[PDB]
């Protein structure tokens, strides 16, 4: 089955760069209906899907974090990434890194989701 | 010595003058060459990745039909115009029904009905197509020789042995020379251009289950074909194959999606290779590849080295192992450093002659200690012999 | 058939009458739990403490709901110097907790 | 977020908390970052009836994670109680000394 | 704008179907399908139905969903104290141009 | 009149007598008898509800392995005995796999290695089986005559509408009499112990898909098969099919699952027949009974009633409805009550000879309002003619 | 009498029994009728007014290209998926181009290159349907007697004419009596349903330029066929026959869109017959009808009223109509009011026997002012003969 | 030579709906390379296109004017249609009704124009 | 936005070439290429230019079309009384989406 696990630093100052990384067990980045996307899910709030990365690599985000979220793939390692720079305290929230929908799904479709890495964003 | 425990292992004896031997670089196999001046050294191609995978025309693996309806005219009221029928995320489907007077036609006959439905493929199987520049055959050379039982299968540092290593032939580097510590130089000779068919077939990857497919079938699937490296609305080439749009006996034209064809793409993948994946370099560990040894280089080393003193002790006493070969492993109890070990195989123990071919011919002690595990290997003839593993 | 009716904690420290008497109670009860099942954990602070923690067990109430009550057992020193009071009603996997203060309750 | 210790509570028994011939004392380390603290009773020297549940994470980010310990009624008052928490996140160790319930004032 | 309304709490008899419902809009609820993630205490929200209609993969048979307007409609016959979690549905916006979960299903097995 | 619609719509003239007519009951056609002193009524057997459909022994349709193990014996070491082997949960394959000395054996040779894994079916299509006593046939008899262009479709209320009606013959009550206010009483004798093969046939449901596959075709499918209604643990008869455990070269023996067969399902449900669930009724909107007409208490309504005034006007005037029978749309203007329609079809109107007989034979106006919407019906010969409606 | 005057003229004479006549309702002819007690009257079906006729599919008469752009992609570098191409605005053409090493691919090979472009029809000729209920033929009835020159041709005013008249024909009202003044009642009895072929045909219209094509052709227009009365984007069936994606030697390839159609529709209009369009009701002044003349009703007017006193002048002396028909233009100088004209056209005057049949029988003057000028008609046989206006 | 003329009635009300009719010469509406479109010419301002009806009956409008403007067309007479409901004084312009450009014309090219009916919008 | 400017006031020498210059935008002038109506004073603007080279049949060769940027410019060489007019520059819109005319150009040939 395919696995999805989000890690990283969980506790980050403010205006720093919170960098999630998610592994895939059972799977790869290149593979034939793969599309990872990170969704930030902040306490309080409903998940908000913040980057989305291809198989080729690049993706489409959401507009209110294009000015600080990216969305990182690592080919040969078969993982992908959430990086946020310049964090504040409305950046703090789970980071999971879900695999996303299939070929003609236009729309979202979170079948699989990530291991939720949490993030807190104080000074 | 990691290719004399192959149930598939290929004795090479015999070279062309030594320079270059033509030999047969399987993906599962290992073979095992003898030489006259040159210990056994199993040259296994374990390796295979295939680098920079680009995708091809994958279809749909299972759809699912959008929220369909029906756009209906009546006999000789014009034909069904569906204002989703013009979309192209729509499939739609158009057929001549009934409509009569009771059927709210104003005519008894024949009406047009089309129903529409946003045919979506949930998830579909990608094919990569694997260029020939892309493959890289790791083949790992062994030495037999001094090296224990902990050895044959302990493939772990293979540039700090001395006696193994792998080395990596790719296309754009197909000649390649290994020094081996001690034995010299192997020659590596691969034609990594001649390979196995890398250009005829596609990596089909399907629920993380990644085929060596032909091209012809992956050209040849039935699914709704995305075409490139469009993520998002996918083209959905053959995308009307996946739903039946039932007409009933009255305007009742029900869309009917198909089930999940993985499990048919598993019943068409019997006849393919199943492959791994290990991210960018996918891992094919099987093939054909022809490599020519290149022997030259290849010395045999420790022949300066003197005959060990004493103490051969054959602990784990060996038998054959599966094609005649007598995997003889020793403890040299003793302090002579590089020794070699005195050993012979000879049913007659009245005269002392050599019996039969040794397969780590050259069985020299390398380690200082006091007893050291080293594995020999010999070939004797058929049937049970006597094995003088030193002097008295 | 059981409908959506989920259980909710409610806490409350111990009086200033009550700590003149020298003791603390922390009452705490998880009441419309549909079903009646819910597990009561108490602690000063947040680790559980195991010593004065009487929980009573879901009782059906009349509108289908279940609820129960815990009382944690103190001092009034145990109020005024443990610096929280954390009380958490575990139900279906969920878990619902309040935690109250001996200094910022005043 | 930061790196901090947390508070060093140190929730002592009472005539209200003790039931039969055992009363209640804990510690409450809260508003702790990261998780890793850890909760000894008396340097150590007082384990039966010692219990270290598992922390909760606030509100604000902050972790609370402490101890409870049933020791004996006769005893609060002749035997002193002493929490020690040890944070390995910022390097914090607290000993917070338990006392009886004394509502003089 | 990115916001589901659903409802928080989520109680469950033993045997008895849940109803939680995700209120959206007409250009992501009732412009496409939307799914659920149910998320347990420690794990991320896992796929549960497709389009509103199609339940996943391995997912019971008790959970069903339904779609009309903006609003999904997700039931939950047979519940018990593993259908407890937080089921918060989800949709792709046509105006916002993004998939956005919404408020969440505290559910509840007592 | 619910029948003249139909383009399989079936014209029947000529009884055996009035008293038993033979005719074909077909689950998607309608009949239309027109009698001599009877109206026409067109009976269509519409519902087909099949109740108390037992489950069967129902093949998995996606199944999937659990965490595996391998338990590995050496050569002439003793075979694999897993302890999840013994776990009916759990299933498992054995084989001989390469053990040597680099391979962990004390000799070069076959170990035995088995792996188990917990094989659960993930989801079954399970196929109902249907006894003869659990159908039920809705045909709907409907008396062609006094009723407008709205009640041709219009069928909403049967018992209230004294012109059509719906009777629900079963294999236990075979025998009818449909009271047909005004026309007397149709007596209907099907036999619903003759029917299409229902104890041949089984009614699958995958994914609530209803098929009416074949019986043989339903003990056929190789699918892990759940017995009967045991829905815990189910049994997985022939549940070895859905995995396949690949051994490969060492000893690594993957058990595989197979994909989602439900597309292969769909492949051979193409040559069924797709039903539908009602619930507990199951929709089956096909077959062919067999129905005894009898035409003996049906009776020519309104015979004695005069002919109409004046005022027949044909508003949306007609055509041939697919088979020759001219649809006669006309509004009685005029308060005769129950007044007949004196209306004619013929070429010569000089001589005013009948040319065609009438489908709705005996048009009668019911309503006593001013104007009247009504439906009559004719059938004269090929070609095209003058349709006098009234006199003058 | 505006049917003598006809080149197509048809003479009526004889009937079965004077009850019914059959007649060819011809749609550019007329015919006369001459009975044994009715007076000639020309019948001509000059009106033809199709009514809601209904719109077909409907080729694209000349389109056109939007912008197109090219996606290109290597020789097994993926093959091209245009943005554009996913829409259905953009018709869009894929190909094998060749991509090299100097053309910017990675191998040189065969790249695949997919060009669209929005090709919209810029104009579409659309054909009507035509049902049968939508025919209304246009009959203009004229009984040849008093009437004056200006009366052949001066059809202003058929109501109050009491001479000639037009009756609608339709195949709703198929049979009609239109009342003659003076000479009773004229009974048609046309067939409108067995009418020229208005179902196997379609009324296109390109440019204002009605075209009564067959429905063969209008169904194998092959132009980009607009569906229905969707008029915002339309379909465009088999709308890529007007483009045509011309690839060249390199990645070049150049969409050029096809001509303007008009000029072939034209040349493909010739064979079919051009009908006129005067809003709602299409003007088709062609066809061939069948009328059932009663004659019946049909009276000599007149033939009570007794001859003329004298001053038959023949002012514009007449010859052979083209037909041997000689029409006779008089001016009665005489105030006897209903006076009937006592001509003669005979060969031998000392004889004074009639010497042939009239066209305008029964010749009878009706006003009773001082000179009356009237219109009679003769036809005498071959040759030339005198013709004897009055007596003395 | 394709000629159009329009004409209706040029005072209107205020609150009331215009309707002028542009007949057209040497042509028809269902032609192969025909779009009648209708432009607003108000005294003191440029030409601005209100409608432009197709050879298929419906056609695509400014957005200013779709909340009033409507481009009907004669199909059995070959007429075209500029309906204005609910006028103003800001409504009353020249409403000509030519035939715009042919099909791969995507912007528009008006060659032909119509008869230019003024309209007048006064209380 | 749709307003195009040009030279309202346009004089005419005999024989005389005149210079009509309608300036637009980028988005639509820029965008495409645009032509010109040539009104009478009972008469609507017939076609002169089309992409803002390319004369329209019948036009006189004397009318010379020429685009540059936004800008279209109408020359007349030769120009007459009959030259004189109301010479209105119009073109499609990218960003308006529907075609918009100029400012206009009295021309007078006096």
């Amino acid at each position: 089955q395919v696995q999805l696990q989000e890690s990283g630093p969980g506790l980050v100052k403010p205006s720093q760069t919170l960098s999630l990384t998610c592994a895939v067990s059972g799977g790869s980045i290149s593979s034939g209906d793969s599309y990872w996307s990170w969704i930030r899910q902040h306490p309080g709030k409903g998940l908000e899907w913040i980057g989305s990365i291809y198989y080729s690599g690049s993706t489409y985000y959401n507009p209110s974090l294009k000015s600080r979220v990216t969305i990182p793939i690592d080919t040969s390692k078969n993982q992908f990434s959430l990086k946020l720079s310049s964090v504040t305290a409305a950046d703090t929230a789970v980071y999971y890194c879900a695999r996303h929908v299939g070929d003609l799904r236009v729309n979202d479709a979170f079948d699989i989701w990530g291991q939720g890495t949490m993030v807190t964003v104080s000074s | 010595i990691r290719c004399i425990g192959v149930s598939n292992r290929d004795f090479v004896e015999g070279m062309s003058g030594g320079t270059w031997v033509d030999v047969v670089l399987e993906h599962g196999g290992c073979v095992t060459v003898m030489a006259q001046d040159k210990p056994t050294v199993d040259i296994e191609l374990v390796t295979t990745t295939v680098s920079n995978m680009a995708e091809v025309r994958s279809y749909c693996y299972e759809a699912s039909i959008s929220d369909m309806a029906s756009d209906s005219r009546c006999p000789t009221q014009g034909e069904a115009y569906l204002d989703k029928q013009s979309d192209t995320q729509y499939v739609c489907k158009r057929t001549l029904v009934d409509r009569g007077w009771g059927n709210g036609c104003g005519l008894f006959g024949k009406g047009s009905l089309v129903t529409c439905a946003k045919f979506a493929c949930s998830k579909k199987m990608t094919g990569k197509s694997i260029q020939p520049e892309n493959l890289e055959y790791r083949i790992m050379l062994s030495v037999h020789g001094s090296q224990h039982s902990g050895m044959i299968v302990n493939d772990t540092g293979h540039e700090t042995d001395e006696n193994r290593a792998k080395v990596e032939i790719t296309p754009n580097s197909p000649r390649a020379e290994a020094t081996l510590g001690g034995f010299g130089s192997l020659g590596l000779d691969c034609e990594p251009r001649t390979g196995l068919d890398f250009s005829d077939l596609y990596y089909l990857t399907m629920n993380n289950k990644h085929w060596l497919v032909h091209k012809e079938w992956f050209h040849d699937i039935p699914l709704p074909w995305h075409a490139g490296a469009d993520t998002g609305t996918p083209h959905w080439n053959n995308k009307e194959a996946l739903v039946e749009f039932k007409d009933a006996h009255a305007k009742r034209q029900t869309v009917v999606v198909l089930g999940s064809q993985e499990g048919a793409v598993h019943t068409a993948l019997a006849g393919a290779l199943e492959a791994e994946m290990d991210g960018a370099k996918g891992r094919l560990s099987s093939g054909h590849l022809k490599c020519r040894l290149k022997m030259d280089k290849l010395r045999l080393k420790g022949v300066s080295y003197s005959l060990c003193t004493a103490a051969f002790t054959f602990t784990k006493i060996p038998a054959e192992t599966l094609h005649g070969t007598v995997t003889v492993e020793v403890q040299y109890a003793g302090t002579d450093g590089p020794c070699k070990v005195p050993a012979q195989m000879a049913v007659d123990m009245q005269t002392l002659t050599p019996v039969g071919r040794l397969i780590t011919a050259n069985p020299v002690i390398t380690e200082s200690t006091e007893n050291s595990k080293m594995m020999l290997e010999l070939d004797p003839p058929f049937g049970d012999s006597y094995i003088v593993i030193g002097v008295g | 058939g059981q409908p959506k009716a989920n259980p909710t904690v409610t806490l409350f420290p111990p009086s200033s009458e009550e700590l003149q008497a020298n003791k603390a109670t922390l009452v705490c009860l998880i009441s419309d739990f549909y079903p009646g099942a819910v597990t009561v954990a108490w602690k000063a602070d947040s680790s559980p403490v195991k010593a004065g923690v009487e929980t009573t067990t879901p009782s059906k109430q009349s509108n289908n709901k279940y609820a129960a009550s815990s009382y944690l057992s103190l001092t009034p020193e145990q109020w005024k110097s443990h610096r929280s009071y954390s009380c958490q009603v575990t139900h279906e996997g969920s878990t619902v907790e309040k935690t109250v203060a001996p200094t910022e309750c005043s | 977020a930061s790196t901090k210790g947390p508070s060093v509570f140190p929730l002592a028994p009472s005539s209200k908390s003790t039931s039969g011939g055992t009363a209640a004392l804990g510690c409450l380390v809260k508003d702790y970052f990261p998780e890793p603290v850890t909760v000894s009773w008396n340097s150590g020297a007082l384990t039966s009836g010692v219990h270290t549940f598992p922390a909760v994470l606030q509100s604000s980010g902050l972790y609370s994670l402490s101890s409870v310990v049933t020791v004996p009624s006769s005893s609060l008052g002749t035997q002193t109680y002493i929490c020690n928490v040890n944070h390995k996140p910022s390097n914090t160790k607290v000993d917070k000394k338990v006392e009886p319930k004394s509502c003089d004032k | 704008q990115s916001v589901l309304t659903q409802p928080p709490s989520v109680s469950a008899a033993p045997g008895q179907k849940v109803t939680i419902s995700c209120s959206g809009s007409s250009s992501n609820i009732g412009n496409n399908f939307v799914s659920w993630y149910q998320r347990l205490p420690g794990t991320p929200p896992k796929l549960l139905i497709y389009d509103s209609d199609k339940r996943p993969s391995g997912i019971p048979d008790r959970f069903s969903g339904s779609k009309s307007g903006t609003s999904a409609t997700l039931g939950i016959t047979g519940l018990q104290t593993g259908d407890e979690g937080d089921y918060y549905c989800g949709t792709w916006d046509r105006s916002l141009s993004v998939v956005v979960f919404g408020g969440g299903t505290k559910l509840t097995v007592l």
